């Protein structure tokens, strides 16, 4: 123990960490998936391959 | 309107009593109903500049 | 205020502009402006001292008078055309009093004199609402009737606001008065372009808001009301010195900061319409703003003013502010010029 | 209104001719600017009595009318003597004469000197604008 | 240019992620390596100028200015180390980042292909420059120097912005190559005469033109040494470089529009060089010497001849190295006795014999001793002006006499006579200080060996 | 008076480290900063940069142009043509105004 | 000499009601 | 200017006709710069809270980077669509009005008499 | 590389910049005509909505 | 090798990696500008036997 007063940030906010990694990992997956469908629809509509 | 929320939701909070030709209680036509109906209908779909 | 009062009053502050922006009927637009005036007064006077009472009273009598003139125009147009919206056939004098009254609501010069006084008399977080959220409803009305507005009155209001915003901010030692004159100058730019390109009015409004919001948060961090108070930042919260300096230079429109974009694009569009003389005058006098921002940068981050002994006790204390909204707005208000094509069209 | 037409009469005839009419027009314009300025001055910086307010209105209006008279006269005489109707330099000389008048009325060589340069440049640019078809308040086009 | 700009941008993380004891050694070394890479721009085996993309190009005018910019960054870092050694670690890193920022901005400025891009980068440089002057200048007058510098530039730059928008609205582009090929004669209207001035004033204030030069003596006396180096060497050359790029579209009005600016420069170069005879402040003397030299650059660009453009290009580079050297030499005495008064330290050849040699060569460069590129630029400018009007040689002749007088006056006053022996704090020259002088003077000699590299666009 | 530090005293840099090179108060940091400047500045940039510039071939096509000039001077002289003509453009390719 | 920094007399020119 | 155009849906962020356009690359330089700004926002936030600038809150830093890229991608799609519509309208209008936009037959420099202005 | 690469990349740069220049001038011409005549997709300023006109038989006949 | 050593000397890859990445971006700029490769008046020719492009 060092601080005479207990810090507010003594240990991670485990809920906040989990939500943050969940939000970022979900957004990366949704971004990549949405980009995949956006490519296929573009090719379908323009008759490409 | 600046934000077309009413059009997007398909509701009418204030679009339906905007001019003389609008719906009146007990079907009491306002003065100049037929002239305003003709002016609004001529102008429809062509924009304000041409309508003028 | 207890929670029920806060919820109702803040909800009405939010509601008014939403009504104004969504209304087809001009009477409902006026109703929206009425909600804004009524709901903001108790917040202006919340702290209850003679200065806040003066500020709330001056705000009320100006805003209520302007609201009556706006209502007169709406009623006169209803008499002329039997409708509740301004048309191409609306009498030009009716449109000119609408412009006059809305510009008085916005604090554009020469209807500006109230705004530096009211901003000085209220808490910083209320100045923030006054200079950002409260601009949206009157501007939203103007944008709807932009083809109908008189370019002569607009440019005269616009150049007057830029001139008096500049000379006004040059004499100030109070931060709340500097922000008020900064508001007036930027409103002058927003208005000048409205009859030509209302999208560029909105671009300037957005960039002004995301510059002004974090500037107010930076003042709020230590409650710095004067130049001498903000000059103690180097000792109280030195980490803010970089972002305050860049936000001030961005407000002044110095390239390559984001705040150069609104002045640059509005000049481009004004000169596409042969408005060369006004654009030149506007751009030249906007340099005077950069002067008083620079003097402010001189006293915060580029020199170190004398500090005091009690400030050492402040360095022992931990802070919980600013929130992370400050960093987001601070970065996007200064470092987004590379993304300029995505902001204008 | 006809009042607008009275001001379009300044350009009905080339510069350097009808110098009497052009001096009345610019004297009238100067007086109007003095009345507008006086109105804002007394309203926002009220005088100690009504006779001082009225005295200040007269001081501003006559001084502004004097500047407009000297500008209009000197510009026309300069074009008449030099036989150059379309020269912006004639307007620079007139604007400098107006700037010197302002300094003479306010007892200031710095205002005379600074007045001469700023008013000369503004008047010269006005003539260039008239020749090259610049618009002060263009209506929207694009 | 991306293979030059990207490594320059990586100097910023390198500065901030280095250990406190490795920052200077790291950033200086890679800054030297980036100067090496910029020499690739000199591989020009044809007469088609390098267009790397729509955005960046390099031709025989920008290439020397880009390389000189790249070379100055290491030199400025070495110049700054001693007077920053009392600043804490974060303040040292902040200073280095300001120096890197100018290097990045200036390289982009000289390689921009489009005029509003040039304008944005041209204006961006004011921010790091102002910060350097006002945060690390020594005296209370540094704040006034910042105001003059910023607002002399800005008032001229606003008309430039209007002219650039106006040209683009009329032509549809501000790309320089297309403006060159599609240029058409201008009519000699009052409106076009104002257009000419709007296009020229910001560049002329930046040179600076005599009459609007007061910002430069103020800025130099108050700036730290690395600020003086970049300001004299590169920042003044933005005006000359701007004038050469934009004058291609201004014909034929430059034939009569140039007269007041040739007159101010040719007469002004005598006024500012004669000031150097009675200047008590050594930094101010070197600064007024620059105004006199840049007056020649203004005159030769105004007359627009193949010789005049070539003489201006050489003088731009030669003055860049020479003036930066003189500021560094003056700063070495100031760091010992902390005064800029020229007459204070005296007889210094007695105690700093090798530094006195660097002083002599810098002075010989400054008075344009042949066959230096300093003389070559001034000579071809003199030939072109004589062709423009044979009476120009009278004013040239007076300036040549005066330039020798003050150049040798500075050497005699500070290096010779009796040593001011109360100055017991005259520590021997640093290895760093003597190295810094050599890094200026070797390129000057090497460029004198191969003067084809700095002839510019016309030869 | 206010509370302010006195001005620091003049220091002789060579008193503690008589091998000071000007770069750093730490002796080991000092000598390596000196070596990096001399190695990268002089051994690398000034020597190899000078070499690279020296061997840039036909800089701005000056060697080709003299070679091309001699070819044309040779050709234009055996065939009796003028060495250089007044008109760059053949007049047949130009259509002047009638007036 | 030490770098100049604002003293009391310099800071007092911003202590007035106006500039 | 374009708001009242035919087939204009109100408050539609991405109209279905925008799905014919090629989507932006996920390593588009504008999207890479957006993610860099999000990274700067995280570092600036650490500085303002007196935290280790690079070390503290990597979860918070990652969310800042991902949010900027995520939002920027969809906003970039909308901006691509608006510019495409502008060109679709401009060219379509040009075709309906061939009398206002004639093809101007340009002359060669063999016929054009530009004035010569001697430099001397 | 040989001089061909830089030479031909310049032509490619020239073609793009030229075509952007003519597209920039043409847009201003289009905007001018569309705003003055109101006959295009742009500058279509609103007019009253006709779907809210009441077309029912009224209380009186002559309406 | 060693966390104390690597934590000090890893920064030596930044500028070299900026150069290599800067070179990579410059080659991508060449690829976007091939619209006149082997099509100019001055240089266009017939392709050599096993040649796909005149420059890359
Ligand atoms: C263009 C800009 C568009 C994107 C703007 C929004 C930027 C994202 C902001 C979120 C963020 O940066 O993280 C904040 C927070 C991290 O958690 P933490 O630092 O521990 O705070 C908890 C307080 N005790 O994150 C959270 O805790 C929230 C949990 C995730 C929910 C979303
Ligand atoms: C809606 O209110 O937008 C207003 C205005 C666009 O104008 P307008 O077309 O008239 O509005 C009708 C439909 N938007 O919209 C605007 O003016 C745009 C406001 C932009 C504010 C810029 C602040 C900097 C933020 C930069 C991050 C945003 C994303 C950057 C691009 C991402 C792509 C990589
Ligand atoms: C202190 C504050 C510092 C922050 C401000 C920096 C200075 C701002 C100056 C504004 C001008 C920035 C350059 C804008 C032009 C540009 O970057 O081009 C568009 C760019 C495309 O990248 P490019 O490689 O150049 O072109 C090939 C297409 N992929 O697409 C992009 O937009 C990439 C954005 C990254 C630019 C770096
Ligand atoms: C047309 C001529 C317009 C002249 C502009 C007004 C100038 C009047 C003036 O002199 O200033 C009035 C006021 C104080 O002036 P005062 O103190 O009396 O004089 C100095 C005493 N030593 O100074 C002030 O407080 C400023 C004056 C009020 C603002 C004037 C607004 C000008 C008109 C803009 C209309 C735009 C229409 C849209
Ligand atoms: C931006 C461009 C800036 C760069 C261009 C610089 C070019 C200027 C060159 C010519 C300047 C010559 C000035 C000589 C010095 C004179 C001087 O210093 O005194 C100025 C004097 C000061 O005023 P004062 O004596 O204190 O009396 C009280 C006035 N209220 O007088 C004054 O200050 C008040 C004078 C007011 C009258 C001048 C005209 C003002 C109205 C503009 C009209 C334009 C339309
Ligand atoms: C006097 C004693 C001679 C000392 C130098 C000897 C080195 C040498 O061999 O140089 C000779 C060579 C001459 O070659 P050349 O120009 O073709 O001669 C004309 C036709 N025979 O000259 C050269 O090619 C060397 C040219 C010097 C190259 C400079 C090396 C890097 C410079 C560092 C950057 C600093 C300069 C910044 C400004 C540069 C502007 C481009
Ligand atoms: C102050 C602000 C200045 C910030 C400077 C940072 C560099 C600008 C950010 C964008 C750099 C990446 C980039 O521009 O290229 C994106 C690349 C694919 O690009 P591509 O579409 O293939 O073609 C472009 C040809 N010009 O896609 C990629 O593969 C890039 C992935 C790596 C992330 C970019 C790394 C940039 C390294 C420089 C950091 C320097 C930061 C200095 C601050
Ligand atoms: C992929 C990456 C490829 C490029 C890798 C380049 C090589 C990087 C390693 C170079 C540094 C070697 C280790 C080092 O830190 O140098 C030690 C030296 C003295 O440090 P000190 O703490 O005093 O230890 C005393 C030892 N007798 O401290 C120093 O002064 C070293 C100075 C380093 C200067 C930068 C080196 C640039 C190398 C050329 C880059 C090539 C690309
Ligand atoms: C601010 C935004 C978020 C909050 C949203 C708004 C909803 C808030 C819900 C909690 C509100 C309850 O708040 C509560 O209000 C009542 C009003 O009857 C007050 O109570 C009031 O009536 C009771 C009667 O017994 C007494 O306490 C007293 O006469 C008076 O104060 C309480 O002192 C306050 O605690
Ligand atoms: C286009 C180029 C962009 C240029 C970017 C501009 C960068 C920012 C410039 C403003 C500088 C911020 O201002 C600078 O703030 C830092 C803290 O961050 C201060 O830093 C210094 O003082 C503070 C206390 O005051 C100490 O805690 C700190 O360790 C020390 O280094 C500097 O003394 C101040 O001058
Ligand atoms: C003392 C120097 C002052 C420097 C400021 C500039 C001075 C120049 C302006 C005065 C010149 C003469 O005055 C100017 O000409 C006449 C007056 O009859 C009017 O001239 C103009 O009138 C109207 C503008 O409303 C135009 O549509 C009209 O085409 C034109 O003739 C202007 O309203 C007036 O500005
Ligand atoms: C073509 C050139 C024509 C030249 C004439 C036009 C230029 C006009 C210049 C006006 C100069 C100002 O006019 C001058 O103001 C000074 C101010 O000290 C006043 O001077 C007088 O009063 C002041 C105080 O009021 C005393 O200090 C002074 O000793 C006394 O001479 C006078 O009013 C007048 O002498
Ligand atoms: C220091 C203060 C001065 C700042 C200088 C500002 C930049 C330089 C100003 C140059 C003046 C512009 O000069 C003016 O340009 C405009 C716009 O193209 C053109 O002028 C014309 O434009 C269009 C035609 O294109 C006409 O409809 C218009 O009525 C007329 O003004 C002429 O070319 C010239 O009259
Ligand atoms: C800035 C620093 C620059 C560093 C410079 C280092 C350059 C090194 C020079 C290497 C020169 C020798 O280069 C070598 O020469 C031979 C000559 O046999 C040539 O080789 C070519 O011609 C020879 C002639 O016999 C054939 O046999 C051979 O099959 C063919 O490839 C090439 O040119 C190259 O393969």
């Amino acid at each position: 123990k060092f601080y005479v007063r207990e810090p507010v940030n003594a240990k991670p906010n485990w809920l906040a960490v989990g939500l943050s990694v969940g939000a970022s990992v979900f957004m990366w997956i949704y971004l990549i998936q949405t980009h995949n469908e956006d490519v296929l629809e573009y090719k379908r509509r323009n008759g490409l391959e | 309107p600046f934000l077309d929320i009413q059009k997007k939701l398909g509701i009418s909070l204030d679009r339906h009593f905007m001019f003389l030709s609008a719906e009146q209680p007990y079907k009491n036509a306002a003065r100049c109903h037929a002239f305003e109906k003709e002016w609004i209908e001529c102008a429809h779909g062509i924009g304000g500049t041409r309508a003028k | 205020m207890n929670p029920i009062t806060l919820a109702i009053i803040y909800f009405t502050i939010f509601l008014g502009p939403v009504i104004t922006m969504s209304s087809t009927n001009l009477m409902l637009m006026w109703v929206g402006l009425e909600f804004s005036l009524l709901a903001i007064i108790p917040m202006l006077i919340n702290k209850k001292n003679p200065r806040s009472t003066e500020a709330a009273t001056k705000y009320f009598v100006t805003q209520a008078t302007a609201s009556m003139i706006i209502l007169l125009a709406i009623v006169l147009n209803y008499k002329q055309l039997g409708t509740w919206m301004f048309q191409q056939q609306t009498n030009g004098l009716i449109l000119n009093m609408t412009l006059m009254a809305l510009s008085m609501k916005l604090g554009l010069a020469p209807f500006h004199f109230w705004l530096p006084e009211v901003t000085q008399g209220i808490p910083l977080h209320m100045g923030l609402i006054l200079l950002t959220w409260q601009k949206i409803a009157p501007l939203s009305i103007l944008i709807q009737i932009y083809p109908l507005l008189n370019s002569t009155i607009i440019l005269m209001l616009a150049i007057t606001s830029i001139f008096m915003g500049a000379w006004g901010g040059l004499n100030q030692t109070q931060m709340r008065k500097i922000m008020a004159y900064s508001s007036i100058a930027h409103m002058g730019w927003m208005l000048a372009i409205l009859p030509y390109n209302p999208s560029l009015t909105l671009l300037n409004l957005m960039i002004y808001i995301i510059l002004t919001a974090p500037m107010f948060m930076a003042l709020m961090l230590n409650n710095s009301m004067t130049i001498n108070s903000i000059s103690l930042l180097w000792n109280k919260t030195p980490a803010m010195l970089t972002m305050i300096s860049l936000m001030l230079l961005s407000l002044g429109g110095l390239p390559p900061l984001t705040g150069f974009l609104p002045k640059w694009i509005i000049i481009t569009e004004l000169m596409k319409n042969n408005c060369l003389i006004m654009a030149t005058l506007m751009a030249m006098m906007a340099l005077l703003n950069l002067f008083f921002y620079t003097r402010l940068i001189y006293s915060t981050s580029l020199t170190m003013f004398p500090t005091n002994n009690n400030s050492k006790m402040m360095t022992h204390q931990t802070k919980t502010k600013p929130n992370l909204m400050f960093s987001t707005l601070a970065i996007m208000s200064t470092m987004t010029l590379p993304l300029a094509p995505q902001l204008i069209t | 209104a006809m009042v607008k037409r009275f001001f379009e009469s300044y350009h009905e005839v080339p510069d350097g001719t009808q110098c009497h009419r052009k001096t009345y027009i610019t004297t009238a314009l100067g007086g109007i600017c003095g009345i507008i300025g006086s109105a804002y001055s007394v309203s926002l910086n009220p005088a100690d009595s009504t006779l001082e307010a009225v005295a200040r209105v007269g001081r501003y209006t006559f001084t502004a009318a004097a500047i407009g008279a000297m500008f209009g006269l000197t510009t026309c005489v300069s074009a008449q003597v030099r036989e150059k109707p379309d020269d912006p330099l004639n307007y620079f000389i007139g604007g400098c004469a107006g700037g010197l008048t302002l300094g003479a009325r306010t007892h200031s060589y710095g205002t005379a000197a600074m007045g001469c340069v700023y008013m000369g440049t503004a008047a010269a640019l006005f003539k260039i604008g008239k020749l090259e078809g610049w618009e002060l308040f263009p209506t929207p086009k694009v | 240019m991306l293979k030059i700009i990207l490594p320059s941008l990586m100097l910023l993380p390198l500065t901030w992620l280095s250990s406190p004891k490795k920052t200077w050694t790291n950033v200086t070394s890679y800054s030297f390596l980036i100067s090496l890479t910029s020499l690739t721009l000199l591989w020009q085996t044809d007469e088609n100028y390098k267009n790397f993309s729509n955005m960046f190009s390099s031709d025989p005018l920008s290439t020397p200015l880009i390389i000189l910019t790249a070379w100055l960054l290491p030199l400025m870092l070495m110049a700054s180390q001693n007077h920053l050694k009392k600043d804490n670690n974060v303040l040292q890193k902040l200073y280095i980042s300001m120096l890197i920022s100018l290097q990045i901005l200036l390289i982009m400025t000289f390689s921009a292909t489009e005029l509003i891009m040039f304008y944005i980068l041209f204006e961006a440089t004011l921010i790091p420059t102002l910060i350097i002057i006002t945060r690390w200048g020594n005296q209370t007058e540094r704040l006034n120097a910042g105001i003059y510098f910023l607002f002399y530039t800005l008032i001229g730059s606003i008309p430039l912005l209007i002219a650039l928008i106006l040209i683009q609205n009329h032509v549809g582009t501000l790309n320089l190559m297309i403006l060159s090929f599609t240029t058409h004669t201008l009519d000699a209207s009052w409106s076009n005469n104002l257009l000419w001035l709007a296009c020229m004033m910001a560049f002329l204030i930046k040179m600076p033109l005599y009459g609007v030069h007061l910002w430069l003596p103020k800025a130099h006396v108050e700036a730290p040494i690395a600020g003086s180096m970049i300001l004299a060497a590169i920042l003044l050359k933005l005006g000359s470089y701007g004038m050469i790029r934009i004058s291609i579209i201004l014909d034929p009005l430059t034939k009569y529009m140039a007269y007041p600016f040739i007159l101010l420069s040719l007469w002004g170069m005598i006024m500012t060089s004669s000031i150097c005879l009675r200047q008590t402040d050594l930094k101010s003397l070197i600064a007024y010497s620059s105004v006199s030299h840049m007056a020649l650059v203004i005159a030769s660009i105004m007359i627009q001849t193949p010789w005049s453009f070539m003489g201006a290009t050489m003088l731009m580079i030669a003055h860049g190295l020479t003036s930066s050297l003189l500021f560094c030499l003056a700063n070495s005495n100031y760091e010992r006795i902390h005064s800029r008064t020229m007459i204070m330290a005296r007889g210094l050849q007695m105690v700093f014999p090798l530094m006195a040699t660097w002083w002599l060569m810098a002075s010989l460069a400054n008075l344009a001793l042949p066959p230096s590129i300093n003389l070559m630029g001034e000579l071809f400018i003199t030939m072109s002006l004589f062709s423009w009007s044979n009476f120009t040689i009278i004013l040239m002749g007076i300036n040549i006499i005066i330039t020798g007088m003050y150049s040798m006056y500075m050497i005699i006053t500070t290096q010779r006579g009796k040593l001011t022996n109360h100055m017991i704090n005259l520590q021997p020259s640093h290895t760093r200080e003597l190295t810094l002088m050599a890094l200026h003077m070797i390129p000057l000699i090497l460029l004198t060996t191969s003067p084809k590299l700095i002839t510019g666009l016309t030869m | 008076q206010w509370q302010e530090d006195p001005e620091p005293e003049d220091e002789n840099v060579y008193a503690k480290n008589p091998d000071f090179h000007g770069y750093d108060s730490d002796p080991v940091v000092d000598v390596w900063n000196m070596r990096a400047v001399f190695f990268f500045g002089f051994s690398i940039v000034l020597v190899f940069g000078t070499t690279f510039v020296a061997y840039v071939p036909d800089y701005r096509m000056q060697e080709w142009a003299r070679r091309e000039a001699e070819r044309l001077v040779k050709y234009r002289e055996v065939n009796g043509l003028p060495i250089m003509e007044s008109n760059y453009f053949d007049p047949s390719k130009i259509q002047l105004p009638e007036d | 000499a030490r770098q100049w920094q604002p003293d009391i007399e310099w800071a007092e020119q911003f202590s007035g009601a106006v500039m | 200017m374009m708001n009242g155009r035919p087939g204009h849906e109100p408050l539609k962020f991405l109209p279905d006709e925008a799905r014919s356009l090629p989507p932006p690359k996920l390593n588009d330089p504008r999207l890479v710069y957006m993610g860099l700004l999000g990274y700067c926002t995280g570092l600036m936030d650490n500085m303002l809270r007196m935290r280790p600038v690079m070390r503290a809150g990597l979860h918070r830093q990652l969310l800042f980077v991902t949010s900027f890229v995520f939002a920027g991608y969809f906003y970039l799609k909308r901006q691509n669509y608006l510019y495409a519509v502008k060109d679709h309208d401009m060219f379509g209008y040009i075709k309906l009005h061939p009398e206002d936009f004639p093809e101007k037959e340009k002359k060669t420099y063999a016929e054009i008499l530009e004035p010569f202005h001697p430099v001397r | 590389d040989g001089p061909e690469k830089n030479y031909e990349k310049t032509l490619a740069i020239l073609q793009i910049e030229s075509e952007k220049a003519e597209l920039r001038l043409k847009e201003q011409e289009v905007r001018r005509l569309m705003r003055a005549r109101g006959d295009g997709p742009w500058y279509q300023f609103p007019t009253p909505e006709k779907e809210f006109i009441d077309h029912s038989p009224k209380a009186t006949p002559d309406n | 090798t060693l966390f104390q050593l690597l934590r000090e000397h890893w920064v030596h890859i930044l500028v070299p990696a900026g150069f290599v990445f800067g070179c990579y971006l410059d080659r991508k700029d060449d690829e976007k500008l091939t619209a006149f490769r082997n099509k100019s008046m001055l240089f266009q020719r017939e392709l050599r036997p096993n040649e796909e492009v005149t420059w890359k």
